[PDB]
């Protein structure tokens, strides 16, 4: 009941580790899983890149995986607007 | 047996590769250098490795040891090696076999017999197709005015390992034969070194008809059909057009004829082509390029085939006409007349000098009837000069050749690349030219038209507007 | 049996692949007609039984109707927009560059690219190309939806009726897609 | 020779009122044909924008030719960088 409730939760069947996990930490595990749909594997990143984010008109390269690296570079910080919302100029793989 | 294919090239024919794996299911490993960080096909592939590390990036691409270190790395199965990188080098071919990896090409004893001139003469002599009438082989300067005193001027310096108008130049008379022949030996031993030389009979305003043969090691050979790619400037292919529509169909079929002799006599397997000197109903044998063209886009518009599909299926062993599927020879349609121009950052306003910068902005125009070969021309594309000038080639296909004549014209207009000087106003003037839509081109028809190097200025008033309001 | 059932007096939308598939320029023959010109002398169409058949061409609309949504209309700021080409793909683009704003007033189409080959199969497997190799981020579109429709087996045989998607449940299961890029510049510019 | 003159450092053919305007301001002729290369025709602008330029997400209609209506809007100005060249984001017909 527990396994169809996170895979109800989350959106897909889970393994043994994620129920467990989901047993024992219940509202970590579903923050974990939001920030995951949210803000991807942040576990790939460097970290000062993890903590401090992001210089500008620096490049960063992180291995998402074998064989696939992401050359990300920032250009420009935008100010903000009315509604509060900056806009970055990134250059993520040369674009 | 095979499921992973790796392309040791760059640009378009690297992403025209991965379409083809990606449509036959195959994946598909990419190479790049430090400088090509930044190229479309290194993010085109499901996998990309950096190579040759502290080196300069087209000697980079030239590393046999470390691309076949990142073939084996990845547990990559085949290796295509594109064009004018490492397609006709013997060696990366005989490493690549010899590793156990798949090489779609044609076997060691093809690329050594073509890779030289004065072998695939010899092969061609006896492989009983009308050559041009030449010296033996590697001659001297005596050697050279003993043709001259025999057979008669005009004649022709050509090395017998050089291409792309860079071991070759014209010769009259007897004082320019010694200045050149020591010129071009000096190009010979300072660009490739150990490279022989020969002298051949001239002829006066050629064509340039080069036939596409496809073939597996099943014993079927065909050619697919004729190209023309007559129009040249300084012996460099600007617009390839497909079929020669200036020429008889019964010489076309002849010329066709011989080229797949020849191979056939070879035992020619994979894709490659026979280039011949046409004029006055005289074909003559010049060279055999071990490869798939730049311009095999034209032969897969014309003939409804896909060529790299079709090298990497003969590659994998497959019958031509049983696991491929393709037609008989009889039987392979001739579909209407196509147009490649390859625009380049050739500055026709500086002598044809590549450009380098930003390109700010980016158009790619579409519509019927358009196949589009982009490379690295993306906005905000910073252009290095290490690299090959071309950023996209564009080919119209249509029934008639005048309607593919308009839809180039209507190609080169609609396309805007911004940032970079490029040769598209000198494409727009061969377009427009009527020695050009009648079909009937020469190899000297760019050298002798000065109406061509007339370029009308361009307002550009948009850039000059944001340029002003930039600096207010 | 065939019915009638209507004419549209129009060029369609899907007039691309009878383009593809005859190489007629069905527009420009409008053009021509509209001048009075005649089809078989001034246009220069072949004759009636001499009318090409070159292989079979597909056509869908890549539209801003989210599948997972009940194919409701999407809009916003489109991030990216990568167009592929190579040989056989013919596009017929409308408003979908890169920083393009999608408003709701107009068609939710976005790009209308269409494949041609000598056989089905090979234009199924192009088209399956183009469909995995198109980036629009930004807006969600029916590419998932187009790309099982494509990979379904009575659509690749040809023998898809007019109930084929109504009674098909299985085109509705799409496979998670783990934007990496996107979440990761996302995840940048927070901190 | 003066029209040949003026050919020659203009690069194409002039009128009568152009040789007759380089013949009284030979320089100042010349520089305005140095700017109209540079900058272009800059009387199609309004005359704030024409002397203030641009401001931050600020959008303008020039009208360079009868049905041509170019759309521009400054969405970001660049910081200098140690070349000194600054960056602008611009929106010319909405790309
Ligand atoms: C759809 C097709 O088949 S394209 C066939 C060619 N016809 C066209 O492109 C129609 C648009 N016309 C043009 O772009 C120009 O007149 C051309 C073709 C001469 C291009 O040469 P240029 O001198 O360099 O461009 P021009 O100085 O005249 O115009 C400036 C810009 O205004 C744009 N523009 C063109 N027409 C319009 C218009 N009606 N409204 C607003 N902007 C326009 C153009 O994109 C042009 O290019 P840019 O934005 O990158 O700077
Ligand atoms: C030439 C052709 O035929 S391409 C056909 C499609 N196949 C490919 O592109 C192979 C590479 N794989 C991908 O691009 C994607 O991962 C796909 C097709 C599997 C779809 O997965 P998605 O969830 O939608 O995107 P994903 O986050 O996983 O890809 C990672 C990012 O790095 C890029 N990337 C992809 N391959 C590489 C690579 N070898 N190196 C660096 N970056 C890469 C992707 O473009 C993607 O950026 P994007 O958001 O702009 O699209
Ligand atoms: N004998 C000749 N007469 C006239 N033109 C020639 C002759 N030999 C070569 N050319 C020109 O020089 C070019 C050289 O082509 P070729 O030697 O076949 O390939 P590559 O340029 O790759 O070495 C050809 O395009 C041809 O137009
Ligand atoms: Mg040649």
């Amino acid at each position: 009941t527990v396994k169809a409730d996170l895979e109800q939760k989350i959106g897909y069947e889970p393994g043994d580790h994620e129920v467990i996990s989901y047993i024992m930490y219940p509202q970590v595990f579903l923050d974990y899983q939001k920030m995951q749909r949210e803000f991807g594997a942040v576990t790939l990143l460097d970290t000062p890149t993890f903590l401090h984010g992001m210089r500008l008109n620096e490049k960063i390269e992180v291995q998402i995986e074998k064989g696939k690296t992401l050359s990300i570079r920032l250009d420009e910080i935008g100010e903000p607007d009315l509604a509060g919302n900056r806009v970055l100029f990134f250059n993520l793989n040369g674009q | 047996h095979m499921k992973k294919l790796l392309v040791a090239n760059r640009g378009e024919i690297a992403v025209r590769v991965f379409r083809a794996c990606n449509e036959l299911g195959l994946s598909t490993v990419a190479v790049y250098a430090r400088e090509d960080e930044y190229s479309v096909h290194r993010f085109k592939a499901d996998e990309s490795y950096l190579i040759g590390q502290g080196k300069k990036p087209i000697d980079a691409y030239l590393d046999i040891d470390d691309i076949i270190r990142v073939a084996l790395e990845s547990g990559a199965d085949a290796i295509h090696p594109g064009y004018g990188l490492l397609s006709e080098n013997l060696e990366f071919a005989t490493k690549v076999r010899a590793a156990g990896l798949v090489f779609v090409g044609p076997e060691l004893h093809h690329l050594d017999i073509f890779g030289d001139k004065i072998k695939a003469k010899a092969a061609a002599d006896e492989a009983k197709v009308p050559g041009i009438p030449g010296t033996n082989g590697a001659v001297d300067i005596d050697g050279a005015l003993e043709f001259a005193k025999t057979y008669g001027y005009p004649v022709m310096i050509k090395a017998a390992l050089g291409g792309g108008g860079r071991g070759m130049r014209v010769a009259r008379n007897d004082a320019e034969m010694h200045d050149g022949y020591a010129r071009a030996k000096s190009e010979a031993i300072g660009a490739f070194g150990s490279g022989e030389i020969y002298v051949e009979k001239y002829i006066e305003n050629p064509k340039h008809i080069e036939v596409q043969i496809l073939g597996d090691r099943h014993g079927n050979i065909i050619h697919l059909h004729e190209r023309d790619c007559s129009v040249q400037r300084r012996n460099q292919k600007v617009i390839e057009i497909a079929p020669a529509v200036g020429l008889s169909p019964d010489f076309r079929n002849e010329i066709c004829e011989a080229a797949v002799k020849l191979c056939k006599n070879v035992g020619y397997v994979n894709a490659g082509t026979v280039e011949f000197l046409v004029k006055d109903d005289k074909f003559y044998f010049i060279e055999v390029n071990p490869r798939v063209q730049v311009e095999h886009t034209i032969t897969e518009l014309i003939t409804g085939v896909d060529i790299v599909q079709a090298q990497i299926l003969i590659a994998q062993g497959k019958d031509l006409h049983r696991e491929i599927g393709l037609p008989a020879q009889s039987e392979i349609p001739l579909l209407g007349s196509a147009i490649q121009c390859r625009i380049t950052t050739e500055d026709p306003q500086n002598g044809f000098l590549p450009d380098t910068g930003k390109i700010d902005t980016y158009r790619s125009p579409g519509g019927f009837g358009i196949r589009l070969d982009v490379g690295n021309a993306y906005a905000g594309y910073e252009v290095t000069p290490y690299f090959d000038s071309l950023l996209v080639k564009v080919c119209t296909f249509a029934n008639e050749f005048s309607d593919s004549v308009r839809k180039m014209d209507r190609v080169l207009h609609e396309f805007r690349i911004r940032g970079v000087k490029t040769n598209i106003p000198f494409l727009i003037n061969v377009i427009a030219n009527e020695n050009f839509t009648s079909g009937q081109a020469t190899t000297t028809f760019i050298d002798n038209t000065p109406s061509l190097f007339n370029f009308p200025r361009l307002r550009d008033r948009g850039t000059k507007t944001l340029h002003y309001l930039s600096m207010i």
